[PDB]
Order: C-alpha cells, then structure tokens, then sequence
C-alpha cells in the first residue's frame, strides 16, 4: 500500500473543471427528449436534469474516491480484494489513475437526450463518449501529457463511457465508473432494504464488507450534503421482497420452502395454490443473504435525526437543491465537509466522551508543585549546581524531570502568581553566568540571566514580564531547544540547571500565555518538525494502521478495534509535555523553517486552548503554543507525501484531530510532589532544642565551693559575734545543703533550700565589704538552685505529661499539662 | 556575493554581500532597502536561525543562497 | 660522727632512780643537822625538810646533765664546733654508759650537807657527799661493778669529781655536767634575776654553743614548773643595779658616763665599799647593753614574763604552795614523772611554733569529691556489672585504672567511708560474687595468687547482718597478708605489676573497710602507738639521718626563735607518707612488730592531741596483736622526735625504734586540682529527656494532604447524588467549605486559619439527622480531619509557641516569666 | 624433732613434730596441749605467717626452731 499524495475530488482543478464543461455544455442544458424533459423547481431556481446532472455526476465521482480510499484501507488490514486479470486490485489505483476516472465520470451521463432507461442506451452513452472527446480535443494542450499519456489513454476512458460489451469488471477504471453510477441508486425506492442489499452485493466483493459498509454509510451523508432524500431500513419489514436485477419476486411454495432450482419469477406470473411471495424480512434471514449483508436484525432511520417529516420536507426543497445541481463549487463544497465529517465521527465514537472542554481541575501534586515552584522563584539562594536545597530538603535532577513528565505544567502555573512572575528577573540575576547549551553543538553556550537582562527585559510591570518570557521563548534557539527537549525528556547531556530552569519555566510561561492571549483560538494549526527517516516511517505506519481501523459503518460498528488500534498506535506525545509552537500558516513550518513532517491539527470542538505567541502581523510567524491536555489525543485521518524539502529530504503532512476522552487520561502514582513539600514544612524547634541543651548543662559547683571557702574563712576568724553566729548557722548549711542538692540531682532537697536562704534585711544586719560582697554570690547561688528546681521540677515533667497526652492524642490533656502546673 | 532573502509576504530582497559580512551587517542591509528595523527581523537559512555577531561565512552561506525573512516582536 | 643513742634516759633508767631514792631516803628526806634553815617547811601539810638543795633539786640536776647532752649532740649534728676537753672529746661524745655514771655521781652531790650554809664549810659537806656516794657503790658492789663502775679506780674518779677538792670544773665531761648541773639550778627569782640568767648562760655557752644553750635554760624554766618552783621574768631594761655573780659585787660608773675598767676589764667592787661623791653602780640595763655581753648573750633588747602563762599572781602561789611540791621533794617517782612531762613537751613544742597552728582534732568535713567519690562508689557496689577487665563503664562514663588510682592519691578515704551505708557494705558479698575469680597477687613474689570472692565466700565470710560483715572485711585485712600487702602498696603507690581490679578493688575496700572500722570500733583512742616495718638497709639510713637532721633542728629557746629552719628540715626530710593513704595496722604492745613479727623498723606513734583517731582492728584478748588502724588525715606528720639503737631482730639486723609525733596543721595539706571526682559524676547524670525529644518528633510529623484532597473528591461524588435529605445540602454547603479551608490552612501552615476552621466542623447532633451507611462512613472520616487540623492548630498556636515562650524567659533567667508562658496559654 | 613456739602470755610451747607436718597439725598439737582452738591460732616463723596445708619442711623449720603464736579472732 503506497503513501496517497493529498490528491482529492475538492482540491485538483483538472477535475474540477471537467466537471464544469460537463454542466455548462450537457447537464445544465434542458433535455430535447420526451421523458422527464419538463424541469422542477426548487425554492424558486430551475434544475433541468434533476436525476441525472451535476448533482448525481459528482455524486458518482465522489464515491469512485471512498471507494479507493476504503479499498487501501481493507488492503492495510490484510483483506483480500477482488483481483482483475493482471492481479491489481482496487486498492492499486494511483492518483494519476483515478483523476483519469473521475473526468471520464463527469461525462458518463452527459450523453442522455431524456430520462428514457430503456433503450437508446447504446445512443446516449455515444453521445456521452462524444462529449468527453470532445471536451479532450479542446483541452488537448493541457490534458496531454499531463493527465493522460496520450490518445490511446484516451481510447480507454471514451471505451468505458461508451460501454459496447458491458465489460464491468474488465479494468479498475470500468468498476469505479459502473459501481460509482450504481452506488448513485440507493434511493428512497421501496422497499428500501431490497435494493440496498442488492447494491451493496454489487460492490461487496471489490473491497469487501467493512469498506462496503462505509461507503453506503458515507453515501448516505453525501445524500444528506446534496438535499436527497435518505431511506430508512426495516430487516423485519413485511412488503414482497423485490429481486432488484430483473425487477422480478421469489416464491415460497404451498410447500413450506422457498422455492428454487433460487428461482426467478417474473411478477406476472401466477401461483399455483396459497404459494406466496417471499417477503423482505425472510429474504434477509437466509443464510446466504446473512452471509454477505449483515443487514439482518437491524434497523436504520430514514431522514435526518432531530428532524420531523414537515421539516425535513421543506429542507428537501430548499434552494440549496438546485445549488447543488447548478453550482459546481457550491456542490462539491457540501460533498468535501461530509466527506471530511465521516472521518472524524468514527473516531469519536469508539471513546468515552466528555462535556468539559476546559482541562481539569489541579490534582493534589499539581498543586504541591505549584507551591515548590513559589518557594525557589522566590529564594534563588536555594539554587546550586547539583541540587535545589530549600527548608532543609535537598531536590535533584530527578525530581524536576518527574514534574516535567507527571504533572499539567499548564494547570500548575495557572497556581501561579504575579510575585512569582516578578521574581523571574531575580532568579534570572542569581543565574547571570549560568550558561544554556542549544541542542544544536555547534552553537556556542549562552548565559542565561545575563542574555535575558541585556537583550530580553524591557522593564515594565507584570504583563510585559510575560511578553518578555513569551519573547524568549520564541526568540531564542540556544533556550527554548533544551527547554523543549528536556521537557519531553528526549534530551542528552542536559545540565541540572538547564533542567531546573526548565522545570520552572514551563508553568511560568503557561501562565505568561494564558494571561496575555487575547484571540479566539483558530482551529487549525501546523506544526513543523525535523525527524529521522526511521522515526517518520514510524509516525507513517502507525497513522496508516490509524486510518485503516477508523471507518464509517451502517450495521457494523467496528469502534471497539478504532479503540485498540488508536491506542497501540498514538503518537500524541510527540505534541505533548512542553509549550510547543504552531502557526496559522503552514508556510512557516513548511517553507521558513523547511520541516520534513508537518502535523496539520485541526480542533474543531476547541480541546487545545492555544495561547497566542507574540505579535501576527503579516509577514509574522502567526505563532500560538500548545501545551497539550493530558486527556485529549490527536488522531492521525490523513498522511499525504507533500514533496521535497529544500535539502531534499520528503516531507509529509499528518492531519490530526485533536479528541477528548477520559480514555486517554494517564495513571500516574501520586506522592512525588506532596511528599518532598511536606518535609518542608517541618519546623526547626529550635527553641525547644536549646531548652534541651541547657536542661543539660552541668551545674557550676565550683562557685558553690567558692562561697563555702569563702564563708569558711570568714567563719574562723569574725570578731564580730553576732555575724559568725548567722554564717555559720544560717549560710554555711544552705551552701552544704545546695552543694549535695546539685551534685545529687535531687529536686526534694532544692526546692526546700530555697526557702533557707537568708533575706535581704537578715543580711543587711552587716554594713561589711565583704558581707555584701557575699549576699550577692548568695543572690547567684539561690538564682541557679530555683533554675534547677524550677526546671526538673516543674517545666520538665510538665512537658513529659504534655507529650504524653499527645501520644495517647488527649489533646485538651496536653495543654492541661502546661496550664495545670503545680507548684513545690 | 550576492543573496537574495525571501518573505511571508512574497517579496523577494536582492542584497549585495560578502562572506566577511556578520549577520547584523545583513540586517543592517535589508533595513535600509525595506526598513524594516532590525531588531524585529529574525533571518533562517536551511531551517536555522541566524545570530547577531557571527558571520555570512560562518553559516555556509554562500553565492546566490536562499535567506529567510520574519517579522518577530513581542506581543502587546 | 655522732653515734645514735640507745634510748637510755634519766626517766627509764633504774640504776639511775635507784641512786637517786637511796640518796633521798638516807639523806635529802631527814632533817638537817646544822644551823643555817634547818627547819622543815610544809607544803600541803606535808613536811620537806630540805627546800632548796634536796629530792627535787638533786632530780633537776640530772635532768639539766640530760638535755646538756642531748643539746650538744643536736649541735654537733648542726655542725658547730664545741669546747674540747683535753683528750680531744667534748660534751657530744659523752655515752649511755658514762652518763649513768656521772647522773648517780650528781644524786649524792649534795646529800652531805648539814644545813644551808653556803661558804663556810664546802669542803666538810663535799668530803660527806663523797662519802655517802662511796658508802652506796659498796653496799651495792654486786650490782654496780662492774657493769656501771668499771672498778674501783672507776669509782674513784667520780667519787673524786664530787668531793672538788681543786674546783676543776672544767676536766672532764663529769666534771663539767656535774658542776654545770648543779649551777643551772641557781637560775631563781633573786634579783636581779638578768644578772643571775646572763652569768650561768655564760658559764654553759662555751661547752655546747648559744643555741644549745639557750634551749637548755630554756627547758630549766619548764622543769621549774614542773616542779613547783617560782620562774622570775627576764627585763633587759632593768634599771636595778647589776649583780655581778661571781662575787656578789658590783661594777661602778664614774664621773663620767664610763664604766670603771681596769689597765681593758670591769673592775670588780664590793658591795661593802661605799663610794665617791657622783659615782654610780652600773645598772642591769647598762650592763646587757656592754658589747662585749651582747657578743656572747642573745637577752639583750628582750623580754621575759614571769610565773606561769596564764596564771594570776593569787594563783601562781597557791600553785607553789600546793601539795604537789612537798610530793616533788619526797616523792623520787613523782618527781621524775613531773620532769618527764615537762622533757617530752619541750620536743613537741618547738614543733608546734614551726607550723600554722589547728583548734579542731576531727577530720574536715568532706569535700566536693569526697562526695562524689562515695556516690560512684555507691553506685558500682550497687550494680557490680558494670566492672569489666579493663575499666568500669557507669551511666555512659568509662572509669580507667588512673580515675581510681586519684581517688586513692586525693581523697582521705576514710572521709568517703563515712559517706557509705550498712547497704553499700551489704553489697560487697555482691561484688565477691562478680569477683569471685579474680586473682589478687600479694607483694610476695612467691606467694601463689589466690582468688578474692572465692576466698571471700569461702573461708572469710561467716553470715550474719551487717556488723558481722564489718568484722569479717576487718579481718580479711589483718588476716590475709597476700590482700593486705597488694591493697597497702597500690593505696600508697608504690606497688608494681598490679591488675586493675586489684587497684579498683583497692580504691573501693578503703573506703568500705574504714567505714567497717568507724561503725565498729570502741575501744578509746590509744595515744601511744607501735608499727612495724621491715625495711632494707639502705631505705632505714635514709630515714635515720632524715629524723636526726629533724631532730637536731628542733630546739627550745630563749630570745632567738628558729622556728624557720625547723620548718625548712620538716618538709626537706618528712618521711610520714610512709604511714599514709592506706588503713596502717599498728598495735599498743611494742612486742607485736619487734617479737612476734620481728621488725627491724618500729614507729612509735605518739598522738597526744588525739589527731589520728585509730580504730580498733579484731580481739584484743591476752595473746592478741592488741591491733589499731589508723587512716592518716591529709594535714597530719608524724614528726620524728628521738630515735634509739634497739639491738638485733632475729635475723641479726640491727633494730631501731624512731619516735613520731603526729602533728596537725594547714601547711602540711596538699594542694589537690578539684573535678576528677565531680567530673564523671556529673556527666553520668546529664539527662537523656527522650519525653522531649518525643514531643520534639510529634510536632515533626507531616499531614495527610492527600487524605483531605481524596476526601474531597468523595465528598463531592457522594454529592452528585441525592440520597438521605438533605445531606447533599449538608456536603455542599456544610462540608465542603471546611475541607476547603482545612486544606488550605494545612497547605500554607495558617495557625489562625486552622484555628477558626476547627469551630466550622460540624457537630455531632448536625450529623444526627443522617443515618445513611455512607454518611456515617462520612463523619468518621471527618473526625479525623478534624482531629488533624487541631492537632497542628494546637501544636504550631499554643504548645510550641508557650515552649518557645518559656525557653525565652528562661534564657532571660526571668523563671516567673518562664511558667507564665506554660500557665498563660490562650485559647484559640 | 622438736621445735618451740613461744607466745604473747609468756608460755613457750615445747612441741614434737616431724618435718612433714602440716601447719594444721601443729595447730592440733598445740590446741591437745594449751587448749587454744586452732581457728583463733595465728603462727609465724621468722616473720612470716605460716599457712594451713603446707608443711613444716615447707617452710624450712628444723630443729629447735621457734614459732611464734598470736590469738587472732573476728571482732564482735
């Protein structure tokens, strides 16, 4: 199966115009026959050929394209397709071929002097065959060599319009143009289910069951698009089944069995005694029937949904009808947005859907990180070389490439603030000489604050922060290649604060976008990137199986293998983990910076929140980031080969819709974000560690001994009476009973020493130097015994029965601890 | 030497260079025949941006080669 | 050159107190016979028929002839050089054997006077004497010769020195201690008494130098006491007229201010010869100011009190009439007692006046270390695991072999003794067990090594309470010599190849076994003490002249105080750390260490002011060891004051018997740094406070963020449906803006937050009105939020802010505010 | 052989032994004669206290020795 090259019904202008000879000089014209030659109206403009012109014809040339396009399709999935005499298939048709098809289609019908369909066929399809010679001979320059070989080639297509022989099967070109016109007939005929079943057993065998479902599913969208009527579908109708070649009936016997040789009758013939004609719904339950038409049992609706008759029928006259079948443009526009429509609907139905367009709310960890980010932007002195060390936590490489990989960068910086914004210039400062290597080696490293405060920031308030970091962004290769590689954790011999900054500029430049993009988001984007030759043979495979497993159906849904293949085959997150740039215009992808892949995104239900990037002038590069939903996928419908780059390498554009589904929201283990922010919050206690430390430090006996030598000297000797009495009696046994008290630890006999210290009057009773000299080491002495009784007496059990409460979680008992102190 | 740099806007700029020339110095050129001030032209050749100071020889650029031409500004 | 004494003395020798009662009974106790004061005289109502020159006079003599001897030895030693007498001998090398001699010879010097009469008949009363000591060797030849008297021409020869029939006072040393004896005797209160004081001074200087001499007058005023006799005072500035003695005359001033000489020398001028008009007799101060006296008289300048220190005139004369003189005058062993009192004081007092003085005689009271010292001690007998191989390992401090080995260098372990308890001592069983084979290695190489708890148990240890435990550790000491002999040389440190648990068990039976000692002992304190020692002949000389040089610079003295260089000799020659640091065994029979254990080195411990407190060591039955233990105090020396050849042990090595005096006093207290007891002790008690370090870990612990954001969640599907009525009204409006809040207030740390949303929670009757499965379900996982947002709102707004409060305070040392802090916490 | 242990009292204890006797057995020998129990008997030679179990000749006594006895006793 060969890569398509974009070539469409809706885009090549060859074909288009032969489709506008073909109305302007035929179709458009009235017809000089008698039946159906008097014209119809609709909603007050004329169709002339309203079954058989422009309408019908470029009906006939659009399912010729699905035909192809679902034949590649079985083809991918490993069906086997009817084979003509030299072993082509279907799927085998090039675009060259099938252009070659669809102008030979636009004359098929051209021939016909009236409606007549039983004879003259033989003339009509003469002056049909004239008609497409004619239009080549005058085209003859242009046509020649360019879209057929020669006029040999031409022979061909004006021997399938002029059908001698009827060789239907001869040749892809005779099939295409035979099953085209046929598929044509499914109508509103009754009874609907007969023909839809003989129709469908007509193409069936060329590309099998799943493309003949979609393309009958299809045909009845493009009906829709060009204002016919649809049919509905009953598989238990009661009518006559209609043998539809031969317009003939089948018979059941008075005898129980239908009868055969199945046997043909015509619908004049005679019964023989209460023998019956077979009805639909037994048609369809046969074995053989159930065998190629999975139309039993089911049941389709004719008209439009969420349409009554009344309405449906005054939609059927609209003037829109005769547009169609006057106005090549306007006819192939309705055709080309059904036929885009079918390949979007398939692929929306095989996944949960969602009524938010919005991303969701921020989980537990986006929101720690959120907080992380806060905290370093604002303390930069917690940067180093290896690590990040903030509130006693010290945060590595790994960390901040698994906030890269698990969290919404954009949901976390929409936690962020303006401070957060402003302090971008000090971690810039912090950061002047950290240099920033382009993944490009050749380019020469560049520091980043200093490159940011000399050529990036304008000053200005909060907003033109944003600009500026916007600017960056789109400015600067050396930057945002490490950013966005590190992002996307494809990058090599990446530095740790390339992978910090990274780390925090992502959410901040979310933020930095959000605020300040101002327009509606487009709808459609490119996207341009450089990949290897292996890597986009990978992305091409994984596409094509993509949209071989994608196909409209009418009683089969297949969503359930959409689902499994979308899955096996996504390749979202070649978009996905960083700020990624696209612009409005696929020039600048294509042309400017010469991409060899191109992602044509289209949103149409608005899932991708693009942000505005810089200024869109003309001449500008038109440019908006995407920071892509961890829910939403973008599914490949179309590869197209685009040509050659300017270094000569193939280029290929991938269209992707963008789709949301809880099916594709990511299980991540939570933790990593909550974990290390808890441990930051931990408080220092320093206070208490130096309640601690001093509650062991050992007394100072050797100031207690001072004073009882002191005192002891002063005790032998005093001629004084009365004051050797009171050293001896009322000081020396307070210093002996301290000593043993502190020595001892014992908190009985300090906190009763404390009331035998002398008062200040006892000792004023002494006008002596050294009498004062003394009570002021008592002072000390007194003041480091309470301390020591106060301490292990009184604050440390308070804190032990406080903890206590605590472990046995008596909440109100732990303050009752430190409130309910009893004294000594 | 003569190059010629292509736009968003379909114009193609003829300039007279030589490879000694930085890219300032090509900047410099296409402002004066189009004034389009400098600090708001971003040049691409075969895909790579093209920095102020290096020079036309240092990124290969060479006799009747292509240049890029976009407008780059900050938004608001 | 001076050969050590033999002990002999005037007070224990018997041949010498024989003499002297013979001469009291058959002359100095009956009356005179002649004219001049034969009346007897009472005292007490007890008669003495000879006041003046018998029993007590005659004692004096001998007694003044002693320290004369003992004086000029000391001064020998000194390196001064004495009067020779004719043979090339001076006073220094008079023996034992001739001191006998010339002591009987002076007990008959005076027995043949008739009366007091003084010049008339000296010769007839000496010719008496003569006789009467002849009569006394004949009538005890057997006894006397020739052990005492060689023969009779040895007889002669002193019998010769007390007839002096040429007054040669000079020839020999008899005749110089027995004329020297007799004038050192007149030194009374007649006035002037300087006159008398400076001319017998001067008479006994030559002989044994000014040093000797002035100790020797010195130790007179002290046998005066002694004996009931009046001491006159010493006044250098008397302006009474001089006496001279010799001759009981005068020297005269002329009329000029000028000592009459002669062609110079003081003219000698009756006191009969009244004189010219203006001339004067020189007064006593003039006298003592000659320069030729001060050259050859220390009292020049000084001052003596008289009578007795202390002692009111009324009662120094009821003292000199009391009885005790008339028991001085008749009573040979009473006297000699009073004078052997009176001699043995005079070799402590000087001793004394060298040192700062001490009031108190008990130990001090225990110092910083002492104190933990016991405690560490308390603490391994309470927990005996803690002892390993190499050191003990208690509360997280390692003790090495120094720690112990300081406590027994610094520490008066009997002061840490008394700091232990009857438990302490009922642990030691205890730590036998744990030591039931370690080996203890006696000092003797020989000896084969026994194991200590293992003895213990076995053949030490006889049951009972604690007081039998005592008894037992006591004897284990006295006993076993291969514990003893390791204990004592690791106490003392001077033991070698010692193990650590033999030093640790060392530093922890000290202790123990003094306590043993103080709880048990009642005998009262013995103040004469005897201890053995077998030491090597070169350690025993070292000592010997270590105790002469002490000895030889210790003297009495008059008006030139040598305290300095007594002091100076004390400290350069102590050699009490022999007896120190360890419980020493001494016994009150000298018979122990000389016969039983045959020592060739006897202490005798003499401790008079009850400063060693000794403890009695077993059973002091007849045949016992009489056995005392004494722990010296860290302020007491025993300070040689004698030392005497005692003859031969056993083994044929000469004996000596070195006399300590134990002497308290501030210099003699060592200056030991303070803390290598303190030290461990108080880091053995640094709080390990896990309750707080628990509490420190509680406020450390994270919120469940993730349980309130998933609660959430639930919260919000559980509203999506309408289920009981109205508790999806209930969720929206009254749950999930709590769980809002808590979040945010858990997300930020919003103490004031958190506080305000814990009232926001709803109670208990507003979930009353739902009874659904899953709203109960709700409301249990709700108190747990809850009991999570109060927790941190408690913790981060009222506990830890009041800690950090108080720590505050107390850093501030401000401890009111400190428990303000805990009792002031306000509500949320 | 005989050998002699004199005392504190003044006794001196004449006694026949061998040289092979233990110190136990003079012991005994001295309790049959003064009634001394042997438990409070302390005996040294030459200084050195002699100990149970070992032998006169152990300790080098000959003939005519002296000994020498102190009552020892636990206090209390």
């Amino acid at each position: 199966v060969p890569t398509w090259n974009g070539f469409s019904l809706y885009t090549d202008e060859t074909v288009r115009n032969a489709a506008r000879y073909a109305y302007d000089n035929y179709l458009g014209k009235p017809y000089t026959g008698t039946v159906e030659a008097t014209p119809v109206n609709f909603g007050g403009q004329m169709v002339y050929r309203q079954h058989h012109g422009l309408a019908h014809t470029l009906r006939t040339m659009a399912y010729a394209e699905i035909i192809v396009e679902e034949a590649r399709k079985a083809k991918l999935r490993g069906e086997s397709l009817k084979t003509f005499a030299d072993g082509r298939t279907l799927a085998d048709v090039t675009p060259e071929e099938l252009r070659k098809i669809m102008i030979a289609q636009a004359f098929f019908v051209t021939g016909r002097d009236d409606e007549e369909s039983s004879k003259n066929y033989e003339k009509y399809h003469e002056q049909s065959r004239d008609a497409f010679l004619k239009y080549v001979e005058e085209n003859k320059s242009t046509l020649i060599p360019d879209v057929f070989k020669d006029e040999k080639d031409v022979k061909f297509y004006a021997d399938v319009i002029e059908d001698k022989d009827h060789k239907w099967a001869d040749s892809p070109a005779h099939v295409l143009v035979n099953q085209g016109h046929m598929v044509d007939l499914v109508r509103v005929k009754q009874p609907p289910e007969s023909y839809l079943e003989y129709y469908f057993s007509q193409l069936q065998p060329w590309i099998g069951s799943t493309a003949t479902e979609a393309v009958f599913a299809t045909q009845r969208q493009f009906f829709h698009a060009t204002y016919e009527a649809v049919a509905g579908f009953d598989s238990e109708n009661k009518e006559p089944h209609l043998v539809v070649d031969g317009l003939g009936r089948y018979v059941i016997g008075q005898d129980g069995n239908p009868i055969r040789e199945l046997k043909f009758f015509s619908q004049k013939k005679k019964l023989e005694e209460n023998q019956r004609y077979m009805r639909v719904d037994e048609y369809l339950k046969l074995d053989e029937v159930q065998k190629r038409f999975p139309g039993a049992g089911k049941k389709l609706d004719g008209g439009l949904p969420g349409l009554k008759e009344y309405q449906y029928l005054q939609r059927l006259n609209s003037i829109n009808r005769a547009r169609c079948e006057n106005d090549v443009d306007f006819c192939l526009g309705q055709l080309q947005t059904a036929h885009h429509q079918t390949k979007i609907t398939p692929i929306k139905r095989a996944f949960q859907s969602s009524s938010e367009k919005a991303r969701r709310q921020p989980n537990m960890d986006e929101i720690a990180a959120a907080r992380i980010v806060q905290q370093i932007m604002a303390n930069p002195d917690c940067i180093h070389d290896d690590h990040v060390f903030l509130n006693g936590q010290k945060l590595e490489e790994k960390f901040f490439r698994d906030l890269l990989a698990k969290c919404d960068m954009a949901i976390v910086g929409s936690l962020l603030n303006d401070t957060d914004i402003r302090n971008i210039d000090t971690l810039m400062q912090h950061e002047r000489n950290t240099e920033f290597h382009s993944t490009d080696a050749k380019a020469k490293p560049v520091k980043l604050g200093e490159t940011w405060e000399k050529t990036i920031r304008s000053g200005g308030g909060v907003t033109q922060i944003k600009h500026d970091l916007i600017f960056l962004m789109q400015n600067d290769a050396w930057y945002h290649t490490r950013v966005n590689a590190i992002a996307q954790n494809r990058d090599k011999d990446s530095t740790f604060k390339e992978v910090l900054i990274t780390a925090l500029m992502t959410p901040l430049t979310n933020k930095s976008l959000m605020d300040t993009s101002r327009s509606p988001a487009p709808k459609t984007l490119f996207r341009g990137l450089d990949l290897s030759e292996e890597f986009k043979n990978k992305l091409i495979n994984q596409a094509e199986t993509i949209i071989a497993n994608t196909t409209e159906h009418l009683f089969t849904d297949l969503s359930t293998e959409a689902f499994k293949q979308i899955k096996l085959n996504d390749f979202s997150q070649v978009s996905a983990r960083t700020c990624a740039s696209t612009s409005t215009n696929i020039e600048v992808p294509r042309t400017i910076f010469g991409s060899n892949t191109i992602f044509e995104i289209l949103d149409p239900d608005g899932l991708l929140h693009p942000k505005q990037v810089g200024t869109h002038v003309s001449g500008s590069e038109s440019e908006y980031s995407i920071y892509l939903p961890e829910d939403v996928a973008l599914v490949p419908i179309k590869v197209s080969f685009d040509g050659k780059t300017g270094k000569g390498k193939d280029r290929h554009i991938f269209t992707l819709v963008a789709v949301k589904s809880p099916d594709f929201t990511p299980r991540h283990e939570s933790g990593y974000a909550v974990g290390p922010l808890l441990k930051m919050q931990t408080p220092k206690l320093e206070e208490i560690q130096r309640l601690v430390e001093q509650a062991r430090e050992e007394p100072d006996l050797e100031r207690v001994f001072n004073l009882q030598s002191r005192v002891a000297r002063q005790a032998k000797f005093s001629t004084e009476s009365g004051y050797k009495t009171f050293l001896n009696e009322k000081v020396a046994p307070v210093l002996e009973q301290s000593l043993n008290g502190l020595l001892d630890n014992n908190v009985t006999i300090l906190g009763k020493v404390l009331s035998a210290f002398p008062s200040d009057g006892q000792w004023s009773a002494f006008n002596s130097v050294e009498a004062r000299q003394m009570k002021i080491q008592m002072d000390a002495i007194k003041q480091m015994v309470e301390k020591k009784a106060v301490l292990e007496g009184q604050i440390l059990p308070a804190l032990a029965q406080c903890q206590n409460a605590l472990e046995k979680q008596n909440i109100a008992g732990a303050l009752q601890a430190l409130r309910n102190i009893p004294s000594l | 030497m003569q190059i010629f740099v292509k736009t968003l806007t379909g114009k193609t700029i003829t300039l007279e260079v030589e490879p000694s020339d930085t890219i300032e110095n090509v900047k410099a050129k296409i402002q004066d025949k189009e004034g389009i001030p400098p600090d708001q032209q971003a040049l691409i050749f075969a895909g790579k941006q093209l920095e102020d100071g290096r020079t036309l020889s240092d990124y290969n650029i060479q006799k009747e080669s292509t240049l890029h031409l976009v407008l780059r500004l900050r938004g608001g």
